[PDB]
DNA sequence: ATCAATATCCACCTGCAGATTCTACCAAAAGTGTATTTGGAAACTGCTCCATCAAAAGGCATGTTCAGCGGATTCCGCTGAACATGCCTTTTGATGGAGCAGTTTCCAAATACACTTTTGGTAGAATCTGCAGGTGGATATTGAT
DNA sequence: ATCAATATCCACCTGCAGATTCTACCAAAAGTGTATTTGGAAACTGCTCCATCAAAAGGCATGTTCAGCGGAATCCGCTGAACATGCCTTTTGATGGAGCAGTTTCCAAATACACTTTTGGTAGAATCTGCAGGTGGATATTGAT
């Protein structure tokens, strides 16, 4: 039979998405998240089409960046598996640390 | 009986007149030397020029003749001084530079 | 006459704050309320830091607040710390804190 | 003459605690503090007005600014005082 | 159940674009947490602009301005 | 209405890449760029003027502003480009 | 003869210097370094004492901050000895790397 | 007029050591000292380059604490206790 | 290395979603004349910044000695990546319907503006005291035996 | 486990640097009386946002198998910590010289209106194409053998 060794498809996935630019979170779900959160601040709100796109674009770019720093923190620890504490350190050093 | 665009006088393509209007709309009691909007119109055109310069080259390398956001992120993130000037900026649908840490590479 | 500060029932200087709003060309006009409000806020935030610093001073058995006290007051209060996050206080020092793993057995 | 908030900070200091004093180095910080926030708020307020194509900074802009700049709880009490003051002011004559 | 809609497959896609090879199982919820705080902070300010403007509609700009002041300048939505 | 730098971005583009065009979104980014740098430069400028108790933003401020905001090499050419345009604007009838 | 174990004195200092607030770098040596750099930038400059003082307050606070972030990085790699690569990770995540 | 040179070496190991202790560091790699001077040197050239630009903009031959204060701010590092 | 299962890159072609271009009001930039402000000029006062100097003790530099840290090597239990599987749901394209942005236009409350009067700050000086620096001694911590 | 070596906690002592009142000059707040105009208020239009509907193929959740990674444990080479020594250099503190930062005032070059004529920029409709997407065979990559 056939089967790809652990981490090969991942490396391939990396090379892939790292070459493209389309969003990676599902639109509908995101839009639901936005409106959900937005509510707790102001009721009966109306988002423009663009204001949601912009919101998501920012978010994904944010996470994609955070994952880069997190990857550095894993590698720093002789690992290659990003664990939650890599995200903590990364954000701690960033000044976010929430 | 003729009119002459300050931009033409400055030998620039950007809106010298519009710039002055803008510098004022955004900074009240400050008087504005006629030099101000010309100097800036020129500086922005220059930086604009500089970005397009490399965006294209990037569009070219991508076997394409149409500059798109990607071509701009590439042109910016690969250039030291621009990438510096644009830290804290996110280019809609610009992607990320292709980069994989060797520690993660297969092995060969 | 009566001072606008007195009228708004404030210690901070409303007129002064008003004047600066102008010198600083933040805009064209300045609502008669703006400098009162701002003045009010600045005085409030001032009171807050002063409150915690005073305590900090007395905690260290001291009658006079120094920079290290503003430092301790500020760095121990979640919110003030956030507001003054990119700030550095001359002669303030730092919160004493040793990483746990660095302590002996 | 160089003006500063010394006497004003001192007034507030004496209310929070009557028997406490403040070093000139500490008063310095206090000054820097007041000036910094004064800047942050006025600035934010300024932009706010321009985003809304307005030509006037009013107590209303100052408040939103205070909202955008300050940490939740500090913000709340901040906005009380603000209003409390503007309101009182608007009747003291 | 919004904030689960942000699926593991997606998060993985993200991390991938971020050059990530392996992923703790706990990462998923964690990222999920981080993303929530992110939007809370930017939307809150965005809505605050929308509010101050006496509007019931959050505009692209509201977001742009909110982002700006958070240090995260964003391009392509000033239109 | 709704103005932009769209058309100028375009001229500049063609002026150096006749056989190349730019997409909608791509153009919006360039637009953002111009608006941002513009703002940063205008911000530093008025600020220099303020610190120096001046009431006029002049090419001198814009320049300093430019020096303070741009990385070395990039800054070099902008200073040149600027003074160049102001000189020709002054002489040129 | 008496002699403390390695670390005992170090922790002693950490406590000591974290409780105090005085500048840790020698004044004069610092003033020169500042004038050196300033001169190798623009000649014939004068400095008000406070500017030099301002620069040192700023310079020392900055490094103390860097050392904390540097210290977190070492601990992350299960080490207690800060190393150049530690300072390097922290500066990158900080966005300093220029 | 005594020429100034290699004054970074004035930022001595003992000093870089106290700073790190206040930073809460217990163990220091031997390569840290030089590494730190490098980092310090960049920080200073940056703050000073801006400060002096302010100085020169105001056609002045003296670097004032405000020049430094404004300089530290452009860099997002606000400093209290020197604001004139 | 030798297949062998498979992903990947490149040759190749065409309808059209999206970029490019045409087109004609028109808001705003260019223009001439007049009114108001300013920031460089210049003589000049005086703060403070520079460079000394002399005494000397705090602090740096060098060397040594060895504790324990960092890292290398080994060992395995189990956490996650690869892959097939059954299917819930996001995606998609046009729709009438109203909330609701964004325009035009009138006007009363609020700002600006130019003096005059009154006084709350500031700089300097006489004056009150918090605490930094030293001396000492009981106490807590550390490290050897 | 007890004990010598030391750093630490710290109550008392008190002279003096730095903080706190004490008072009159002066920008600058604060009244008043015009003068100007924002921007909320009211009527209105249409650029968009929420939505009801309904397929279908694109992904998500599920679950099974195990590869190999993260993490614990043993270990020893040598890098840094502690430290005793030696003596240089930063520190301290008083002292003069002078460059230069800052105040002040005379002034022409320059920016700010107020207003009219001429486009430069934009909207949206008419024209146009770069390439996304589909097909297909060559080749590269991966992995068991």
């Amino acid at each position: 039979p056939h089967r790809y060794r652990p981490g090969t498809v991942a490396l391939r996935e990396i090379r892939r998405y790292q070459k493209s630019t389309e969003l990676l979170i599902r639109k509908l779900p995101f839009q639901r998240l936005v409106r959900e959160i937005a509510q707790d601040f102001k009721t009966d709100l109306r988002f423009q089409s663009s204001a949601v796109m912009a919101l998501q674009e920012a978010s994904e770019a944010y996470l994609v960046g955070l994952f880069e720093d997190t990857n550095l923190c894993a590698i720093h620890a002789k690992r290659v598996t990003i664990m939650p504490k890599d995200i903590q350190l990364a954000r701690r050093i960033r000044g976010e640390r929430a | 009986s003729t009119k002459t665009s300050r931009s033409a006088k400055a030998g620039v393509i950007f809106p010298v007149g519009r710039m002055l209007r803008y510098i004022k709309k955004g900074h009240p009691k400050y008087r504005i030397g006629v030099g101000a909007p010309v100097y800036m119109a020129a500086v922005l055109e220059y930086l604009t020029a500089e970005i397009l310069e490399l965006a294209v080259n990037a569009a070219r390398d991508n076997k394409k003749g149409r500059v798109t956001p990607r071509h701009i992120l590439l042109a910016v993130a690969n250039d030291e001084e621009l990438n510096q000037l644009l830290k804290g900026v996110t280019i809609a649908s610009g992607g990320v530079l292709p980069n994989i840490h060797p520690e993660l590479l297969a092995k060969k | 006459a009566k001072t606008r500060s007195s009228r708004a029932g404030l210690q901070f200087p409303v007129g002064r704050v008003h004047r600066l709003l102008r010198k600083g060309n933040y805009s064209e006009r300045v609502g008669a309320g703006a400098p009162v409000y701002l003045a009010a806020v600045l005085e409030y935030l001032t009171a807050e830091i002063l409150e915690l610093a005073g305590n900090a001073a007395r905690d260290n058995k001291k009658t006079r607040i120094i920079p290290r006290h503003l430092q301790l007051a500020i760095r121990n209060d979640e919110e003030l710390n956030k507001l003054l996050g990119r700030v550095t206080i001359a002669q303030g020092g730092v919160l004493p804190n040793i990483q746990a793993v660095l302590l002996p057995k | 003459r160089k003006e500063s908030y010394s006497i004003y900070v001192y007034k507030v200091l004496k209310q929070v605690h009557p028997d406490t004093g403040i070093s000139s180095k500490a008063m310095g910080i206090m000054n820097s503090f007041v000036n910094d926030i004064f800047e942050r708020i006025a600035s934010e307020a300024s932009r706010l007005a321009h985003y809304n194509k307005r030509s006037t900074i009013t107590s209303r802009e100052v408040q939103t600014a205070v909202r955008l700049l300050l940490p939740g709880e500090l913000a709340k009490h901040a906005v009380s005082e603000g209003t409390k003051a503007v309101t009182k002011y608007t009747s003291s004559k | 159940d919004n904030i689960q809609g942000i699926t593991k497959p997606a998060i993985r896609r993200l991390a991938r674009r971020g050059g990530v090879k392996r992923i703790s199982g706990l990462i998923y919820e964690e990222t999920r947490g981080v993303l929530k705080v992110f939007l809370e902070n930017v939307i809150r300010d965005a809505v605050t602009y929308t509010e101050h403007a006496k509007r019931k509609t959050v505009t692209a700009m509201d977001v742009v301005y909110a982002l700006k002041r958070q240090g995260r300048t964003l391009y392509g939505f000033g239109g």
